């Protein structure tokens, strides 16, 4: 029945990414002093069944000027590498056990931006043309900030797999010891996935609407359901790579219970920001990475290398 | 002969500007901060120095049998 363990995953998650869109504007509602979608629910909890159905009724135009062969294979992705990445992710028991799999995320973190470059180019001119070009450029310069500061800690835990990374955070919430890094693990995923303070990719201010501009109701649910299938995953990751829970070979169930009451707090962070801060004006946006974020990330790497060796600490792995 | 202004008495309420409250300033931070980071590592160097002590124990059974 291994095929019914899968399809029990893909389906029950599409409800979260659906019902996030509701808690989008309730939480961001009371920052403003008001209430959130209310009239339709009664509580509102019934809103997203009505919204999923307005789009696919609503007619899906294509530009007369487009290349239809690319205008499909691209979105036929924004929903794969979002739903594949979930596969080897322990909670506690991952569906797959990949030996070195931690590295496998970067494989699928790196291969999504090659679905932006298609779509914005697939269609047409300068609002999605050079406007989907220069959100490529920022999306690849926030990896080098990443793979390093992912690679740092992994000196402090011994291997590339995720079954060890529950063992080492036992009674030490891995955020003490590298708290300088942890910050930069946060501003990255918020800068890379195109969210609030570095917002530019999806346009509001700097342009009209980035990269979404052409898709009518028909395809544009996918992206608007793809872009929220990354955001609740990196944030359902960070908390396996920092704030660890305590496995329990007996009541596995109490592992996940206490696990979603963390990863679900953590997420409610990209909403708790977006009410707050303004945007960066694309110069300042990269111009603050090389100069500023990076020099440290190298420097710390020269540090977490020696700290095990200089304490006879060297973590028990191959 | 019903008009607005009261007989006497008012505020005012000021227009002035203040809220600069801190908050562990001026090197008080960098003091607690570097203090936590250490107790992080001291919490390592022991778990990680214990876990190796089990590591050898595990490779022991392998060599024990396998003649
Ligand atoms: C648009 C519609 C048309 C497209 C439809 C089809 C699209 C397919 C796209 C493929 C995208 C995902 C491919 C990524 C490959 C990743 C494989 C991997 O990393 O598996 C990890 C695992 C490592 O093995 P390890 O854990 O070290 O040892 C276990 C010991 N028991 O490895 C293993 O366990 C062994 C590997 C078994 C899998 C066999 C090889 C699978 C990979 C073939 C991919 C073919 C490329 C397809 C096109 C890719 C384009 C992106």
């Amino acid at each position: 029945m291994f095929m019914i363990n899968i399809l029990m995953l893909i389906i029950p998650i599409l409800l979260a990414v659906a019902f996030l869109t509701l808690v989008e504007r309730k939480v961001l509602g009371y920052m403003q002093l008001r209430k959130g979608p209310n009239v339709v629910g009664p509580y509102g909890l019934l809103q997203p069944i009505a919204d999923a159905i307005k789009l696919f009724i609503k007619e899906p135009l294509r530009p007369a000027t487009s290349s239809a062969s690319m205008f499909i294979l691209a979105p036929i992705m924004a929903l794969g590498l979002a739903l594949t990445m979930w596969i080897p992710l322990p909670m506690p028991y991952p569906l797959i056990n990949m030996n070195l799999g931690v590295l496998f995320m970067l494989a699928m973190s790196s291969l999504a931006v090659y679905s932006i470059l298609w779509s914005g180019w697939a269609s047409n001119s300068k609002y999605a043309l050079i406007g989907a070009l220069r959100a490529v450029a920022q999306t690849i310069s926030y990896e080098v900030t990443l793979a390093i500061i992912l690679l740092s800690v992994l000196l402090m835990s011994g291997s590339f797999t995720l079954s060890t990374l529950i063992t080492t955070q036992e009674q030490m919430w891995l955020i003490l010891p590298a708290w300088p890094l942890a910050m930069m693990w946060f501003i990255s995923t918020l800068a890379e996935t195109n969210r609030a303070p570095f917002d530019l990719t999806e346009g509001e201010s700097e342009l009209v609407s980035g990269f979404n501009v052409e898709y009518a109701a028909g395809p544009f649910a996918l992206f608007f359901m793809a872009e929220y299938a990354n955001i609740i995953m990196m944030n359902i990751f960070t908390a396996i790579l920092f704030l660890g829970t305590s496995h329990n070979p007996h009541m596995p169930e109490l592992y996940t219970i206490n696990f979603t009451i963390k990863s679900l707090l953590l997420t409610m962070s990209f909403l708790w920001i977006r009410a707050s801060y303004p945007r960066f004006r694309y110069d300042q946006l990269m111009h603050l990475l090389w100069k500023n974020f990076l020099p440290l990330t190298l420097a710390l790497c020269m540090w977490h290398v020696s700290l095990p060796i200089l304490t006879s600490g060297i973590p028990p792995q191959t | 002969k019903q008009d607005m202004p009261p007989v006497g008495g008012y505020g005012p309420i000021d227009y002035k500007r203040n809220l600069p409250r801190r908050g562990l300033s001026g090197y008080s931070m960098f003091a607690v901060g570097i203090g936590a980071l250490l107790f992080g590592y001291w919490s390592m160097m022991k778990w990680n120095r214990e876990r190796r002590r089990l590591q050898i124990e595990d490779f022991e059974a392998r060599i024990a049998l396998m003649p």
